[PDB]
């Protein structure tokens, strides 16, 4: 029929109870739009829907409806690489015009062959503060965890221009057999951190193996939660069809999230705790669940989500939430970016679940294993001790623990210092650590057993 | 009349409820119940029904009486023990043969087999009289003859009949008044409602203090009789015995007991241990109960009776002010009242917007201290009465962030601390400097003056000698004790004495019972003395060790002070403290030189 | 009276550290935790007073 | 008459307007089972129900319902003991019901013949801790306050086997005449745990004088808080009618607590502060006004009930209103069963205010209110000091405080501490208290007036 | 004329559309008993009313309503004062009518003429700590934030009751050369605070020069939030027409708050922390909307709100939105009550934030600035050094200690300290303040221009 209502970003539709769930309808204003939406609520004879354009200016009967019969699919295509998109799927700078293969719809389960063997192989960027403390497999997820006032804008972008770089030297040693392909989404970014995006993309050549979907805030907020699950049902079909491992950079979550509470305080739900979503979990899920190796076995997608904490803490239901999903965090720390350590990544409580699983021994040592166990201890220890050295003095200081003091300055100022344009390799790192690690005695170093200690000091 | 709706609880809705009002007295179903109509919604009334139910079914009649829910005030209140809703429990313990209140049972709100002795006022046949004027006074008790019998607040006419001296029963009339046509016939009983605040001639400011009895309440801010108070509970550090002993302690012309939604034990240990002790006004033949009306509930009776009674309570306070009375109104704890009023607002589905704690609730106990203060009683012939509400407040969540504590501290005038580190340590009631305040004590202590008493000069030093020593304290704590000037040391030895003597009192101080103005001004006198006197001693040169030494012997004397009753000057003036003094100045002239 | 004054400043010295780094921190992040807590209880009530 | 809805396990009925309050009603089911429910609120043309038995199996036209005409009430014998229940008292053992003599309401709102005397003679409970420090009085009721990470349950059964072995050294102090029964009732507690409780009252010989009712998680929540209410009035019937000394021990009130806080969710009435009801003190209160000397003043009914903290914390609702409504409380805490301590009882927080009045010399002695009053300050001291002594150093010691230190681990390991199957006499843990305080100088104190002292001391 | 409801505070009253918005309304009952109301909302066929006197007691036929026709507004005048109104202006004096010659809202505007001229020109409170140290010209709104801890009634009266004492000293050295009013109002008050304010001001000889308004605690809620709305319109007449310096003196801000807080309990409005309102900003504003120069400019309107702080926390949502609000603060202090000095404002965290915008001459002196600096910088290093002699003893203190300590006895015991009803004049404030900073010599005095210090030591 026509419109009862807006509350919000919610549209009270009166129209009849024929249309199936998330079936698109046409809005047609009197102002010369059409305005898309989908039904998130069918009821008796009315509807509640929420539009992917505007979010005000809504009338009653002046706004008529024809409903467009057809669900919410995204038309997926394999020669989608090297085109550039906004958050709907439209040009903004002129890439070629979507087409049509296949179409998926997005539920976050499209056709979902995702793992029931786990991931093994190892994927590099050349940064030794991710890699060895990390050990990133092939459709593993970790998050990059930052805070307010560091530049995670900065480390997506090291990611970005580093991979596609160290990936065919990794080729040879069977740590990949496959080219590389980023698809990045970027939420309710500005203007400036989605260009610097595409800088380093153009800047690198890969621009033709990458697609790019940008959302800005000044978008609708339901046009940023569809960004990206559009660039997640795009990732699947390039891995299924062209065999790549394709990684996703899903930045800001915080963002992403900021929409959903809002079409969860203005839903006829009550949200959970502190005015987040109880469906939180769920929505944040959609996501993470399109993880791991894809039929034929030799695609895969791979994902690093960046989360910047927009209150400082891990008490915040964002990082909580985030966190038990995901299979480890890599973890960003202000005091290392106030020094002058550009990656300015912390190592004190990074973890990766699936550590045993990606590295192996035909393409990365065994030993990598063995001496990130020490490295974690160590570093972890040896950051205690200093503060412990200030409240103390020298009274409660030993000989050992002056030795601590030494790993400590030395792993910061070369282990994670390293430009945005240095490479490094697996090999390499565990070089210069087998030396940083060689002052310890024999004693001391108890978490590795005596024939691996041995053998190297 | 009205058919029943629903039964929610012990809350009955009942539509068909038309040409009532918002206060009315209803009898609830087929059984009768005695119940109020709180609210209404439309047709539908919610009624709070203060009798439980346990087998009343829809659709039974509810009939209007067609008047408000009152509660009657007559002769006989004195020597009784009562509940909130205000039935006597004495008579419920034989009849029903049930102690407390049974389902189904409804009993009048006062006795109305007991006769009364009636002797006339001050007024004729033919005389134009007005309320809160004595009509006569009744005999009631031993200790008190002094029940003046009134006519009621908003009453002017004529007295038609007045009948003459004898033994008459109070609902054998006596009293016909006339204002345009006959206004009623009167009884010796009279009602009023519970919810409005009882008419005045005027209200007056406070300033004449009661004393306690304890010596710690006067010295460090005075109570006064027409005033507001609370005292800080935490239910386990002896909050009861203090309340109790106060009321024991404290001396007016009729004193109201409102157990508020207590234990059941403790309102039943008052019951008994009152006739067992004797009034230091001289009561005999069961002292104490003879001047105390009693309202006793327990929690576990229905919330009903909880909320109304403060409000029965109240109004017993005011209707003894109007005779010229002086009460002293003791309702513990206020904090209970307010978990009944959190009942109240999610049993009717009103909202709670005070911290998860009704909306009206910052208001109503706003009302009920209002009611409190003094004044010059109702009626003309003038006379003095007045009520110091005295109302607990303890913890509804939080130690003083609560709700409750929050609203009163705003209301209050005069504030009492108690701390829970001395409470668990043995030194209640504790009165801490920076958590007490009287908003009275400027025209108390001139007050004092003319009573004979130095008393501004000493309030002062007290306040000098507490509020250093908690500074000093922290700095102890941290830094630790390795240096601590001479002066210091001293401040932090003479509060330790205040401590012992006065903060720590109840069933450790011998005399206790009642203790006057002087002496516990003369007991402070030697405190602040040998405070002044030993700062000057460090000054003028002379090692703090050997002025330990020297003062010895007053030392020990004043720290025994507490056990030490009045038997050697006045009656209220003591010897051995005078003496003291004196010793005092010769022990300062062996320490310095 | 030096080799002493050598010894208690080396004390008095420790303490300050102490204060600084651990105590007034963990101050700050236990008060911090229980008010996100705390506020929500306050907030979710209203909402489900309105619902 | 038949089911119109079913609104979370609450049963909706739509119904004829005639029913009793609280009036029994079954509900036909078709699968061979008929059930009883209760009505808990009526309304205009309609009643919602809790069902008593199981929470499926209700219809829309496949149901029927018969109106029974009689709101439930406990049939009452006291001959009860000896028997084996459940929590509506139906046998679990095939064959003892609780059967009657007299049929009494369940709320105990008829009866309350309650005495105006005030707890009076003296109680114990064998364990030193309670006994002196918080004297049980016949008709006290004072708390067990508890925290999870404790065998919570261990001091519950500990306080079980040791009611009624106690009662022996009772008449020889003559605080007790008259015979000895135990009512027992179990709430949402585990199966090891239900056969420690029937194999603490076999050890006894008490077994005979016990009742128990059995109550777990997965029988109803309705029917869970009718428990103790039916045990409850067994007590009143036992303590009345036969003038008995009667002790209820009602577990645990948490699970009680949850019970009330389920409901609600479909009722007209609102929940309050932190999703509790409102009325839950009212709830709590129709348990607790079972309690207190009967009138005959030779019988009462004391009552223990046993809350664990489900936090840990004392301002959580589930104690902080408990504690209110009581007479003092009763502190197990964590820190000593740490150490490795039984039964760990903390007696800083811990405190009776009624305990003074109660007792007297003639079954205690006039130094047990004394010598009480100066093991509080002392031990309130020592925890200070513990405190100040990490921080500092030990700068801010002087030598009370050492003294106090050393008072602190006395009292904890030798006072406090006994094995399960040990019983205390109350003349003893006075000697016991002397002996402690028998290391300070009598200068030094002050809780203790210098005529009581001198005489005991 | 039919009474539908009552649902606490607010009533519902059962008659037609055709009233208009705040239109006072007549309750009529069979008890003679006639109580005006206000309707809060007006909705088809109802009106939601609060009646100014009681709430409740009216019957549901029995009663009749009539319109009045008239919006609420005060009649206004300027032979209105020197007399005792309640909390709707009318008499309780028992004199005459309250006259009019104009009627002016106090919904919370008159005609709102507040300048876009920023303050100059001393106003004097005759309380040296507030004039010297944070000096307040007309028009600015500066709050007393004090708490239940000290005497917050008597410290406002001190402020009043001095105020226009200063007047004839003022007009001498030619600052004011029209008259000055005070007004003054009273909230949800107690008796014998009501009556203490018309005795203070009884006096000095203050009545005449002031109107006091009195709402009384028994009064309900609306009518004391509609008190110092009344107050503050007056006010703007005075100071408009016949241009008169006025200082508006509002206490209690805190329980006009929780009037606030408590009205809401039928309506569809959610308050936002602590159950304060979202919107306590805007209820704020309100108040602080009638302060400010007036036009023309030689008037003026210039508030002190008082603030109680119940509990001692600057975290409290009352004081923080004020707060932000206001040009400044005067912060008062529980410690300084207790040593025993009254009035007992630690100028420590009290600012004034056109403090130099303020002074000239004529009403203050040149010199009036650089003294601010001296004694506000000398007192905090004063109450330092107090707890350093703590530490290192009287005989081991350092001389410049020495000196802070000297003057932070004397400060409190001389400048702060005054007699009840001692005035202390601008002018007579400054000497004083030279014989305190006389002790340092001059060589520690230097936030001072030479010039002035060798005037004035």
């Amino acid at each position: 029929n026509t419109v009862s209502g807006v509350n919000g970003p919610l549209v009270i539709l009166e129209k009849v109870k024929f249309p199936r769930y998330n079936e698109i309808v046409n809005l047609t204003l009197p102002d010369g739009t059409v305005r898309q939406g989908q039904v998130l609520e069918i009821r008796g004879d009315r509807a509640i829907v929420q539009v992917f354009e505007g979010t005000s200016g809504i009338d009653v009967k002046k706004t008529t409806v024809e409903f467009t019969g057809e669900s919410l699919r995204i038309p997926v295509s394999e020669d989608m690489l090297g085109r550039i998109f906004d958050g709907s799927g439209r040009p903004i700078d002129n890439g070629p015009k979507v087409f049509a293969e296949d179409y998926l719809d997005i539920n976050g389960s499209p056709i979902n062959p995702y793992a029931r063997i786990y991931p093994e192989e190892m994927i590099s960027t050349g940064v030794s503060a991710i890699d060895t403390m990390n050990s990133i497999a092939r459709g593993q997820k970790i998050p990059i965890f930052s805070a307010s006032g560091l530049p995670h804008n900065e480390i997506a972008a090291q990611i970005c221009r580093q991979a596609g770089l160290v990936r065919p030297t990794k080729d040879v040693h069977d740590g990949h057999e496959e080219n590389f392909s980023i698809v990045f989404a970027a939420m309710g970014v500005n203007l400036e951190t989605a260009r610097f995006f595409k800088q380093d993309f153009e800047e690198n050549g890969s621009l033709e193996r990458t697609s790019l979907f940008l959302n800005l805030a000044n978008d609708p907020t339901i046009e940023r939660i569809i960004t990206p699950r559009l660039a997640l049902t795009t990732a699947e079909y390039l891995a299924y069809q062209t065999e790549r491992h394709v990684l996703t950079i899903l930045t800001d979550m915080s963002s992403y999230a900021d929409a959903l509470r809002e079409v969860s305080a203005a839903r006829e739900e009550v949200p959970g705790r502190r005015g987040y979503p109880g469906y939180m979990y769920t929505d944040l899920s959609t996501i993470y669940e399109r993880a791991g190796r894809v039929e034929g076995r030799n695609g895969s997608i791979t994902q690093i989500p960046i989360l910047t904490m927009p209150n400082d803490d891990i008490t915040h239901p964002i990082p909580d939430l985030t966190g038990y999903i995901t299979e480890g965090q890599i973890f960003v720390d202000r005091q290392l970016h106030n020094k002058g350590i550009y990656p300015p990544i912390n190592v004190l409580p990074s973890l990766s679940r699936l550590m045993k699983s990606a590295i192996g021994e035909g393409m990365t040592r065994k030993d990598h294993g063995d001496v990130s166990n020490q490295l974690y201890a160590k570093y972890a220890i040896g950051k205690d001790a200093a503060a412990m050295k200030a409240v103390v003095g020298e009274e409660a200081l030993s000989i050992e623990d002056k030795l601590s003091l030494e790993f400590l300055e030395k792993f910061e100022k070369t282990f994670i210092t390293q430009g945005a344009y240095e490479d490094r390799t697996v090999f390499e790192s565990l070089d210069q650590a087998w030396s940083l690690l060689r002052i310890y005695p024999k004693e001391m170093l108890n978490r590795i057993s005596p024939k691996i200690l041995d053998e190297f000091y | 009349y009205g058919a029943i709706y629903s039964v929610s609880g012990p809350v009955v809705i009942a539509e068909n409820m038309i040409g009532c009002a918002m206060y009315e007295l209803v009898k609830v179903g087929h059984d009768n119940l005695v119940g109020e109509v709180i609210r209404i919604d439309g047709d539908k009334a919610t009624i709070q029904v203060y009798e439980e139910t346990a087998g009343l079914t829809v659709g039974d009649p509810v009939l209007r009486t067609g008047k408000p829910l009152s509660v009657e005030l007559g002769p006989g209140l004195m020597e009784t023990i009562y509940d909130g809703i205000q039935r006597p429990l004495k008579a419920i313990k034989e009849e029903s043969q049930s102690i407390y209140i049974p389902r189904g049972i409804d009993t009048p709100a006062l006795d109305r087999t007991i006769k009364w002795q009636f002797t006339p006022g001050k007024f004729q046949v033919g005389d134009h009289i007005s309320g809160g004027d004595i009509y006569g006074s009744v005999f009631e008790n031993s200790l008190i003859s002094s029940h003046k019998i009134l006519l009621p607040p908003r009453s002017r006419g004529t007295i038609t009949w007045i009948a003459p001296a004898g033994e008459y029963t109070l609902d054998e009339k006596i009293l016909e008044v006339e204002f345009d046509g006959k206004k009623s016939d009167f009884t010796l009983y009279h009602t009023w409602p519970v919810r409005v605040p009882r008419p005045v001639t005027e209200k007056l400011s406070a300033d004449y203090p009661l004393l306690t009895g304890q010596r710690v309440l006067d010295a460090l801010f005075p109570c006064v009789q027409g005033g507001t108070t609370c005292i800080p509970g935490a239910f386990g550090c002896g909050k009861t015995v203090i309340s109790q002993s106060l009321s024991k302690y404290s001396n007016s012309d009729a004193i109201i007991y409102v157990g508020c939604g207590e234990r059941g034990n403790e309102m039943a240990e008052v019951l008994m241990e009152f006739p067992e002790l004797y009034t230091e006004m001289s009561g005999t033949k069961e002292p104490i109960m003879k001047r105390t009306t009693l309202v006793a509930n327990t929690s576990n009776m229905p919330v009903a009776a909880r909320e109304a009674s403060i409000y029965t309570g109240i109004t017993l306070a005011e209707y003894f002010r109007d005779q010229g009375k002086n009460v002293s109104m003791i309702a513990d704890s206020s904090s209970r009242w307010a978990e009944a009023l959190r009942e109240i607002s999610g049993r009717l589905g009103e909202m709670p917007a005070d911290q998860g704690f009704p909306a009206y609730l910052g208001a109503k106990l706003a009302s009920f201290y209002e009611r409190a203060g003094k004044a010059v009683a109702l009626g003309s012939p003038d006379r003095t009465g007045s009520v110091s509400i005295v109302a607990a407040v303890s913890p509804a969540g939080g130690d003083f962030s609560d709700p409750v504590t929050t609203a009163t501290l705003g209301i209050t005038q005069v504030f009492w601390g108690l701390d829970k580190k001395l409470a668990q340590r043995k030194h209640f009631p504790s009165i801490n400097t920076s958590v007490s305040y009287s908003k009275y004590t400027n025209v108390l202590n001139k007050f004092y003056d003319s009573n004979y008493p130095e008393f501004p000069v000493l309030r002062d030093r007290m306040k000098e000698i507490l509020s250093n020593a908690e500074e000093l304290e922290q700095v102890v704590q941290l830094v630790g004790k390795s240096a601590l000037s001479d002066s210091d040391k001293i401040t932090l030895d003479v509060a330790t004495l205040i401590k012992e003597d006065f903060l720590q009192q109840n069933g450790y101080s011998t005399y206790d019972a009642f203790c006057p103005i002087w002496k516990t001004f003369d007991m402070m006198r030697a405190f602040i003395s040998y405070h002044d006197e030993a700062q000057k001693a460090v000054a003028n040169g002379a090692n703090w060790s050997k002025l330990a030494d020297s003062t010895g012997d007053v030392k020990h004397a004043v720290s025994s002070s507490k056990f030490f009753e009045p038997s050697r000057g006045e009656k209220e003036v003591h010897g051995e403290f005078e003496k003291l003094l004196s010793t005092m100045q010769e022990r300062f002239a062996e320490s310095t030189d | 009276a030096f080799i002493i004054l050598d010894e208690v400043i080396k004390v008095t010295n420790r303490r300050v550290n102490a204060i600084e780094h651990v105590i007034i921190p963990r101050t700050e992040n236990t008060i911090a935790y229980i008010n996100s807590e705390l506020d929500e209880l306050d907030r979710e009530e209203f909402y489900r007073l309105k619902k």
